[PDB]
């Protein structure tokens, strides 16, 4: 054995003790039993019993006079041998556990006579005041009726005998002397006292070593109050007992209503979420309220489950607008799933629109996966290798496109989680027909022609000569497209490719070294692409496929922005494509064409007989130039420049690198509008036409936007759920910040009239002070 | 990043966390929250732009204010951090998120009577010291006052849609900005706008309006909504200049003469909770301290503060303990309790203070949040509905929270037992359902960690399931309370009963657990269990509890006997009807007769109940007629059973002869009479034991054979049988007498049950002997679990340590500085530096001739002699004059100068002397009783060295003792570990002072049979203390255990000369001259106990069997000395060479430890020398023999000393004429 210092907390586990010896009294048998003597003719007549002293123990808790610890008594042999043990018991609590607060205490409980055993009683203390409980360490005490205790004399020397335990310096021939000193111990037997209503015992708890004591430890984590606090009183309010339900109704069903109006994203208070509690005639009634009502509640516990789960399919059936909303993983929930499937059985072209969120929910669909994982494995056990998500299944083999559009997208997905990649397989096993499958070949044979252009991309070579080693390499791979059968268009999946003009692509003299192509198609027509390879465009395609749901919202409303959906999509990890159009750099049609009107008048001249004015062209470029100042606003892209931004000859004003975005700018953080100097001028000078027209117009997006804002704000609440590039821990500031720009707390309008005179502050500064207008100044130099 | 100090978003100028919310007004400019995160812990804060706030920036004096207002940290919300930066000058301030309005509709249930007047009063407090500051004019909105887990409200400058509060006199006084005028404000404008809010907060909704403004301009007012309050809130309302507000008068005109006193106290222990609410700022763990601390601090307030107001003499506490000591302070938790919400509210005693401290207590620091938490459950005291329902709320919470510490169950089942201590009839029908949810709750808690003990808590619960029923009696309440009205009786009633019959499954649920917690097994549960069957008497349903409990104790006669036997005495508790499962209850007692001893005393207890209450007689008779046969045993409780069977008689004639017939007693006539008969019935079951042990052996015998020459007789029958002469000689081994030819039928069925007990076992000249049970280990396996432990790994350390954390291991700390210390910083803290050992080769071989002759003092002898080893040694000797001196070494070996080089005068006579161990100190006591130490002082110059000064280091009284005795031998050694000294008493006592602080550490006294010390030696580890004796006899004593090791005797049985430890013969072996005459040395090993070199002065070689060890000898011995001239000598024993002075031929002998043989005298005669050599007797003895064959003169000699001088070795002695030599 060793002995240490070992604190409470970090000592293990429980005590125990030995109890061995006693005192006789010689006032009776030595039993301490009937209290014998001549008279015994009153022992008869005080009925005295002849008692066999046993033991008991529990320990006095703290001296706060509670009760912890646990009685426990031993079996009977002579007390008349003075019951010599040295017999060990315990109980169930640890050191660790053990309040450095506490004592011992015990009964001896002899047995008597008729109903008739003795009792006598005692206490002491557990650790050192040193910690050292009772140094662990042997002993001796004594006990009276009351206010008694032990001492250290003889047990004292025993103490030391204790100290041979405690491991003072020691030697092997020490060892065998201290076999003579278990002679010596044996010659210690010769003690000798007779006192009187009090009595001794001699009780040995040596351990190894030597304990110390403290209180537990704890965590503080998330001078304050906290969220489980509110939790624990909001759900101590929560009773709802007599469970009749009434079928009330008065002018409040109209506030209430409104309350359950509000965005899905939002975080409902204690009493409102009572209120819609008691709502749940009406919120059966009206089909927007059934997901407000959903997250009204928390179920944890089957009750709540019950009643829930019951009423899910009660309840009229919700938009599928307002279905995005419950469709999140804020919302695990079996049934919610369920439901929510069946809801989305059916399967629109809008489905396909949506099938970028629907990656984002197959990247959010597993959840406790291990069990799925397990049941596949177990049928996956026998042949050697060579949930909505069947829905997402049965629509995948539905239709070979919308097939092609879910590999598509899960070949993204494939590099950030490894399942997709496997999932992949699942998905050629969802689909039986393998007559798309064929195609689906035709166009991973893609995935070698974007290894042949990182293959272009792997020498460095002039500028000029890389243009004919590109010429070369597009004839090389112009064999290949009329050897191969014709394959799906990145475009769009309905068109089919035929072959490419060798001598009609076109090479990026950007960083990134993209190729620019013309394919003529089935339809005997060229078609130009861009593609690169080497990044991840996952940013500015997730945002394209946004803006053209977008358009898709603004055709909705009847009124065209004139906003060209340039089509973008990941072919490979680091590997993109995207349609190309007529795009010319700002700079290049500021310095070359010298001012826009001269550009626009390239393609369609337009002088009128009496203003000069032009037509539909100038008409779509300003529609474009406000559409892309709300989305900037809206959107709140960032990285937006110059050469970021490009002009199309169509009559459309193009922008790209979305990569930076949701409030991040490569500078300081500018205004909203992404409107510079030059569009200000040239619609400045129209202004009382055009800046009226373009408010108009602002006005009508904002509107028709922030009238459907909340299926694209829940959609975007799952995008941003299952990950996103260039933001991380962003996502909930991010939908914050989306509610801020839309401002959805405010009723009033204003806010875009007060953009409109931010604008309208862009030509020519207000000065209010000094640094303001070193700020305007600043925005000015920045453009 | 590009550049520092920035942030992302666009009103953000520095660093911190996402957006939040903001406002604006007609009044002033928009502002924006902000929040600043240390990665999940944010603070509330204020966005401000520094960048484009230079144009102005006249912050000095807001700053000054914000630090005047913020320095202190009153009841009211002070500000973190005011300042401005580079790039942000965003205020900033603590986390709160809850406004006073907002948290006065989010809390309904914090929300209290008296608890809206305290934190008003707070308010009231805190803008008259604010008044009292000389500042005020902060403009006040509902959103101002901010609440915590501590439940108080705390006010900030900064206020921020909402409605304002209005300056009647800015506004009336405004007139084109009142004429450009600057800042202005009054207390007055704070008085108003503090009315308004306090209006605002008392009914939640403000006054706030266009209308009221002009209405204010009407100079009237509608007022619907007490007197005192109103007329209180009027005079600041009306006219807050004119009308003259005075919140100072108000503040004196507060309604409650208790409330103050008690919101004084509660105002302090506001600066308590100031104290827990206290780049670089604050630390984060600072508030968990501050937190514990405040709970800690707040308890041991909270002693004195309850004696304060409302107190009670009873409590948990070591105070109440204290208050409890007056009236009168098996095991269960109870103190004073509610009595009907404190007698209906006697005293009127409404506090929401208590809620608010286990608000707090909600948080935890440490396991003193558990007294932490029992101190809240304690304040719970204070009786009222609907507090009470929120308050064991949290007492659950508190259950399902922490699964770190078991104790959380315990504490949550106290202050569960608190609030079944509660006793208030049900306010809200909820009350039924509540409870019945609030069970399931605790049912889905109660599954948790393995290996937790959750027995206590069952035991505690069905102790509560009548506190069950009475909340089922509370259901009752509600619907007689729900009777109360027309035609709602019966609808009551009807609703009682249908909530009873879904109050069955409830009562069926808990009976399942209960169940469940009997069959788990964890052994705990089943005496758990006990309470259990205590409280049972709620539950009225059937029998099948029992029957559980009956496989129960039948799976428990299978392993668990010894707690089968505990349950079974609890379970005579059941007190049931169907009265014949007691018959299969005393079938279990048979059963119970089986093995453990302790279910023959539960049987006998269970056989008392059942002498209490009978059922029947005959049944009972014949079952008694076998059992007091049976009662015969000679154990304690087997009487006591026995006693039974007079008490059974009780309850005639008939049955008095049926029991004569096998009444062993003739005299018996009543139950004294009875009393003498169990006093003549007295017998010895001891050999009853061993003929137990007789039927075990016959049951491992062979009991084959039925020859000789089933019904109950065939038992016995067959018992006898079973042996012949084994069993004839066996009761020929015992007593044999006329008192022990009792058969004793009955043991051949505990004999059967013994065979039971064999049972539950393998199959049960003679070989080894079988035991009839087992010792426990305990031992080995303790030190295994220290190396589990060890796999644990906690700290530990041998020397000294680095300062350990502050905390509860201050207590380890301080029991580090509760042992002394610093034993080895004595020995190079003074007396000058410490010499090494420098030894020689065997200088026995030498011719040793004395080239030096020198006595400086004729008068008397030297009482002892040494020297100080080293390069150039230092000679020292005493005198009986008490006199020092000390010699040079190397100048009387080449100068040959003779005289004392250094002279101490002791002024009294001096007993011994001693070098110390690797030191240049030498150590000297004095006859005198002077016992003291003197340091060395030397210099080395011209290649030479020379003495300084002699002065003693230390001084220590020998006559301190108080008997006056003088010292006689000294013996002082200094271990790398410690170093002391060691002494002889006049009187012979074993004295040992420590050298380190000079005083003495133990007190050793040789019994007084052996005479006087003949001699003082220590052993090598020096654990051990060697002394002669003058009774002659050797004795060893182990200082460690401070007991006398051996006593041994040998020889003619004479005086012992001395003692000593050899160097070869080691620690194992000793050398002692004494004993027998003819023999001089006698060297013993003590282990071996024999001598095995005997170094004898004779012509002949001596007696085997007087030269054998001495033990059986006793102190009657009468000691027989010698007074002849060849006595008295002296020896010095050193580097394998043992040097002895013989005073018989008066010659200087050398003996060889390595070659005896070789061994020869230095210095002898003219005529001829000695031949020695020596043989062996004996296999473990040897012996040496020395056969005998004059210018110099001198005296025999005291003292004798070896040295080394670096070049050649020598000899020097001092003589009893006073005069020393030196021989080379």
């Amino acid at each position: 054995n060793n002995i240490t210092f070992c604190v409470s907390q970090d000592l293990d586990v429980p005590l125990k003790v030995k109890i061995k010896s006693l005192e006789g009294h010689k006032p009776l048998l030595k039993p301490s039993q009937k209290i014998l003597n001549p008279e015994l003719m009153l022992i008869g007549s005080n009925v005295f019993p002849s008692s066999d002293l046993i033991v008991s123990l529990q320990v006095f808790d703290k001296e706060r006079n509670r009760n912890l610890t646990l009685p426990i008594y031993t079996p009977y042999i002579p007390f008349r041998n003075s019951r010599t043990w040295d017999y060990w018991l315990t109980l169930p609590i640890r050191i660790k556990q053990l309040t450095f607060s506490s004592h011992l205490r015990i009964i001896l409980w002899e047995y008597n006579g008729s109903k008739q055993i003795p009792f006598f009683n005692l206490e002491t203390s557990i650790f050192n005041l040193k910690d050292c409980t009772l140094k662990r360490g042997f002993e001796s005490l004594k006990f009276r009726y009351d206010v008694i205790d032990h001492c250290e004399v003889v047990t004292d020397n025993k103490d030391q005998e204790n100290l041979n335990k405690y491991f003072q310096g020691e030697f092997t021939r020490l060892p065998w002397l201290d076999e003579i000193t278990i002679s010596k111990l044996r010659k210690q037997r010769e003690n000798r006292t007779w006192p009187q209503g009090t009595f001794v015992l001699n009780l040995e708890f040596p351990m190894l070593e030597l304990p110390v004591v403290f209180i537990e430890r704890e965590i503080m984590n998330t001078n304050d109050p906290i969220e489980e606090k509110y939790r624990r009183l909001e759900r101590a309010s929560k009773n709802a007992n007599l469970d009749k339900q009434v079928k009330p109704d008065i002018k409040k069903r109209d506030y209430l209503n409104k309350i359950i109006n509000y965005p899905p994203g939002t975080k409902l208070t204690a009493h409102e979420k009572g209120s819609i509690w008691k709502y749940r005639y009406y919120l059966m009634n009206n089909k927007k309220a059934l997901t407000k009502l959903l997250q009204s509640t928390n179920l944890r516990e089957e009750s709540e489950r019950v009643e829930v789960l019951e009423l899910m399919d009660s309840w009229a059936e919700i938009d599928i607008d307002d279905a995005l909303e419950l469709l999140g993983s804020t919302f695990k929930n079996l049934s919610v799933r369920s439901y929510a499937v069946n809801r989305l059985k059916k399967a629109s072209d809008k489905e396909l629109e949506l099938y970028l969120l629907q990656l984002v929910e197959a990247v959010c669909f597993e959840n406790l996966s291990t069990f799925s994982d397990k049941s596949n494995s177990e049928f996956t056990i026998v042949d050697a290798v060579s949930p909505l998500a069947e829905f997402l299944i049965r629509r995948a083999l539905v239709n070979p496109r919308l097939g092609s559009f879910f590999y598509w997208y899960l070949k993204s997905e494939s590099e950030d989680k490894p399942y997709l990649d496997q999932i992949l397989s699942s998905f050629w096993s969802r689909l039986d027909k393998k007559s798309r499958n064929i195609l689906n070949d035709q166009v991973r044979l893609i995935n070698v022609l974007r290894e042949c252009c990182e293959t272009i991309k792997r020498l460095k070579d002039t500028t000029a000569k890389k243009m004919e080693l590109l010429v070369h390499l597009l004839e090389t791979k112009v064999r290949p497209l009329v050897k191969v059968r014709p394959i799906a268009l990145p475009l769009d999946p309905d068109v089919l490719i035929c072959d490419v003009c060798p001598e009609t692509s076109k090479v990026f003299k950007s960083s990134l070294s993209p190729l620019k192509i013309t394919f003529k198609t089935t339809l005997n027509q060229p078609y130009h692409l861009m593609f690169k390879v080497g990044d991840d465009l996952r940013q500015d395609q997730l945002v394209v496929q946004i803006i053209s749901l977008m358009n898709e919202l603004l055709k909705n409303e009847n009124v065209d922005l004139k906003l060209t959906p340039y089509k973008i999509l990941a072919t490979g990890p680091q590997e993109g494509a995207i349609e190309f159009i007529p795009n010319d750099t700002l700079a290049s049609i500021l310095s070359k064409y010298h001012g826009i009107l001269g550009y626009l008048k390239l393609h369609y001249p337009d002088e009128n007989a009496t203003l000069g004015v032009q037509g539909w062209v100038l008409d779509n470029f300003v529609k474009s130039c406000a559409g892309y100042c709300v989305i900037t606003y809206i959107l709140g892209v960032g990285d937006r420049h110059l050469d970021n931004l490009l002009v199309t000859p169509d009559g459309h004003f193009f922008h790209a690198d979305f990569g930076y975005i949701l409030g991040q700018d490569p500078k300081p953080f500018p205004p909203l509008m992404k409107l510079p100097p030059q569009i200000i001028e040239a619609f400045g000078g129209a202004e009382s036409s055009n800046y009226d027209k373009f408010r108009s117009y602002c006005f009508v997006a904002y509107s028709i936007l922030r009238r459907n804002a909340g299926l694209i704000l829940n959609l975007f609440e799952l995008m941003k759920t299952s990950n996103i590039p260039d933001i991380r821990i962003d996502p909930n500031g991010a939908i914050l910040r989306v509610r801020e720009r839309f401002n959805l707390n405010m009723s009033e309008e204003d806010a875009t009239v007060h953009f409109q005179n931010l604008i309208n502050d862009s030509v020519n500064a207000l000065l209010p002070i000094v640094i303001d207008h070193l700020h305007n100044l600043a925005q000015y130099w920045r453009t | 990043q590009a550049s520092p100090s920035i942030a992302i978003f666009s009103y953000i100028d520095v660093l911190e966390e996402v957006h939040y919310v903001s406002q604006l007004n007609s009044s002033r400019f928009l502002k924006t929250c902000k929040a600043l995160d240390p990665n999940g812990e944010i603070v509330i804060k204020v966005f401000i732009k520094p960048k484009d706030q230079y144009s102005l920036r006249p912050f000095l004096q807001r700053i000054r204010a914000q630090s005047f207002k913020l320095g202190q940290l009153p009841h009211v919300l002070n500000y973190s951090k005011l300042i401005e930066t580079n790039r942000a000058g965003y205020m900033i301030r603590q986390h709160l998120k809850n406004n006073l309005y907002d948290r006065l509709s989010l809390r309904p249930y914090l929300q209290d009577i008296e608890l809206k007047f305290i934190a008003f009063q707070l308010l009231n407090a805190l803008k008259d010291i604010h008044n009292l500051n000389i500042v005020h004019g902060d403009i006040k909105t509902e959103n101002i006052l901010v609440t915590s887990w501590n439940w108080c409200i705390l006010t900030d400058f900064a206020a921020f849609t909402c409605y304002l509060a209005p300056e009647r006199f800015n506004s009336k006084l405004y007139q084109d900005g009142k004429s450009n005028n600057g800042r202005l404000t009054k207390e007055m404008d704070i008085f108003s706008l503090g009315c308004v809010i306090a209006e605002i907060f008392a009914e939640g909704r403000p006054i706030f309006n266009l209308s009221q403004l002009f209405k204010y301009k009407s100079n009237s007012y509608d007022v619907n909504r007490s007197t005192d309050l109103r007329n209180l809130v009027l005079d600041m309302i009306q006219l807050d200049p004119s009308k003259r507000l005075s919140c100072d008068e108000l503040l004196n005109k507060y309604r409650g003469i208790f409330f103050p006193d008690y919101f004084y106290t509660f105002i302090y222990d506001y600066f308590r909770n100031l104290v827990t609410m206290t780049n670089t700022c604050t630390n984060s763990t600072l508030e968990d301290n501050v937190k514990l601390l405040d709970e800690t601090t707040e308890k041991i307030y909270r002693d004195f503060s309850q004696i304060c107001h409302c107190l009670d003499f009873p409590l948990i506490k070591d105070g109440g303990e204290i208050g409890s000591d007056p009236p009168i302070l098996l095991v269960l938790q109870q103190f004073t309790k509610v009595s009907e919400k404190i007698k209906s509210v006697k005293e009127e005693c409404a506090l929401l203070f208590i809620s608010y401290l286990s608000h707090s207590i909600r948080s935890i620091v440490s396991t003193a949040t558990k007294l932490k938490n029992l101190e809240l459950l304690a304040v719970f005291a204070q009786f009222v509905s609907d507090e009470n329902k929120i308050d064991r709320v949290v007492p659950y919470f508190v259950c399902c929270f922490e699964d770190s510490d078991q104790d959380v169950q315990a504490l949550s089942l106290l202050t569960l037992i608190q609030v079944l201590t509660s006793v208030r009839k049900l306010n809200q029908l909820n009350e039924n359902i509540f409870v019945d949810y609030l069970l399931p709750r605790l049912k889905r808690l109660l599954i948790s960690n393995r290996q937790n003990t959750n027995y206590l808590r069952i035991v505690f619960a069905n102790c509560l399931s009548d506190l069950a029923i009475i909340i089922n009696r509370f259901q009752e309440f509600t619907f007689a309370q729900h009777c109360n009205d027309n035609s709602s009786t019966k609808y009551s009633a009807k609703l009682i009963q249908s909530v009873e019959d879904l109050t069955v499954s409830f009562l069926t649920d808990n009976d399942t657990y209960v169940k469940m917690a009997l069959l788990q097994n964890r052994e705990r549960t089943n005496d758990i269990i006990l309470s259990h069957l205590i409280t049972y008497l709620n539950d009225k349903d059937p029998a099948l509890r029992v029957s559980l409990i009956q496989t129960i104790s039948g799976i428990s006669i299978l392993l668990g006997t010894v707690t089968l036997e505990q349950y079974i005495l609890p379970l005579l508790i059941q007190t049931i009807t169907d009265s014949e499962e007691l018959v299969v209850i005393s079938v279990l007692q048979s059963l119970k007769s089986l093995f453990k001893t302790g279910l023959i005393r539960k049987k006998y207890y269970i056989d008392i109940s059942k002498t209490t209450s009978p059922l029947l007689l005959h049944p009972n008779n014949w079952i008694r007629q076998f059992t007091l046969m049976i009662i015969i045993e000679i154990i304690n409780k087997l009487s006591k059973a026995e006693v039974y069977c007079i008490l059974y008689p009780i309850i005639v004639e008939f049955n008095f002869k049926s029991m004569i017939s096998c009444c062993k007693q003739p005299v018996s006539r009543s139950v004294y009479n009875l009393l003498c008969s169990w006093s003549v019935r007295a017998s010895k079951s001891l050999f009853w034991k061993k003929i137990i042990t007789n039927h075990v052996d016959s049951f491992g015998n062979n009991r084959i054979e039925f020859i000789t020459k089933s019904t109950v007789y065939s038992h016995d029958n067959k018992e006898i049988p079973l042996t012949a002469e084994d069993r004839n000689w066996i009761d020929k081994f015992h007593i044999i007498g006329l008192t022990e030819k009792d058969i004793w039928k009955i043991v051949a069925l505990r004999g059967y049950v013994i065979r039971t007990a064999r049972v539950m076992a393998a199959n049960p000249n003679l070989k080894n002997v079988f035991v009839q049970l087992e010792p426990t280990s305990y031992h080995m396996h303790s030190p295994n679990h220290g190396l589990k432990d060890n796999a644990n790994v906690k700290p530990e350390r041998k020397v000294v340590v680095s300062n350990s954390y502050e905390g509860d291991v201050e207590s380890i700390e301080k029991f580090l500085s509760t042992f002394k210390i610093l034993p080895p910083l004595r020995d190079y803290k003074e007396f000058g530096p410490i010499q090494e050992i420098v030894r020689s080769p065997n200088m026995g071989n030498l011719r040793g001739k004395l080239i030096a002759t020198l006595m400086e003092n004729e008068p008397n002898s030297i009482t002892s002699s040494a020297v100080s080893p080293g390069e150039t040694p230092y000679l020292i000797t005493g005198s009986d004059q008490g006199v020092i001196k000390i010699w040079n070494l190397k100048e009387i070996i080449v100068g040959e100068v003779y005289s004392s080089s250094l002279t101490y005068d002791c002024s009294s006579t001096v007993t011994q002397i001693t070098m110390i161990p690797n030191f240049d100190a030498f150590a000297v006591s004095s006859k005198d009783g002077q016992i003291i130490v003197l340091k060395v002082n030397h210099y080395q110059q011209e290649s030479e060295v020379k003495f300084l000064n002699c002065e003693c280091i230390r001084k220590i009284n020998l006559k301190n003792f108080g008997k006056n005795e003088y010292a006689v031998r000294m013996r002082a050694f200094v271990n790398e570990e410690k170093s002391l000294l060691v002494a002889l008493t006049n009187l012979s006592r074993v004295i040992i002072f420590d050298i380190r602080t000079l005083e003495r550490l133990q007190i050793i006294e040789n019994s007084p049979r052996h005479g006087a010390v003949s001699s003082i030696c220590i052993d090598e580890e020096c654990c051990v203390l060697i002394l002669g004796t003058t009774r002659g006899i050797i004795d060893i004593w182990d200082i460690r255990f401070n007991v006398l090791i051996r006593s041994w005797s040998f020889g003619d049985h004479a005086p012992i000369t001395h003692v000593e430890v050899c160097q070869f013969y080691g620690k194992n072996s000793v050398i002692v001259v004494g004993g027998s005459s003819k023999t001089f040395l006698t060297i013993w090993n003590f282990v071996k106990g024999h001598c095995q070199y005997a170094f004898i002065n004779s012509d002949e070689q001596p007696s085997m069997e007087h030269f054998l060890p001495i033990e059986k000898g006793l102190e009657e011995l009468n000691f027989c000395g010698i007074r002849s001239l060849n006595a008295l000598s002296t020896i010095s024993v050193s580097n394998d060479k043992i040097l002895l002075t013989d005073e018989a031929t008066s010659s200087i002998v050398m003996f060889s430890l390595n070659e005896l043989s070789s061994s020869k005298a230095v210095i002898s005669p003219s005529r001829f020398s000695d031949v020695f050599i020596p043989t062996q007797v004996t296999a473990n003895l040897t012996m040496l023999l020395r056969k005998m064959k004059s210018l110099y003169h001198h005296d025999i000699i005291n003292s004798i000393s070896t040295c080394e001088v670096d070049e050649t070795p020598l000899l020097v002695a001092c003589d009893n004429s006073g005069l020393i030599g030196i021989f080379q």
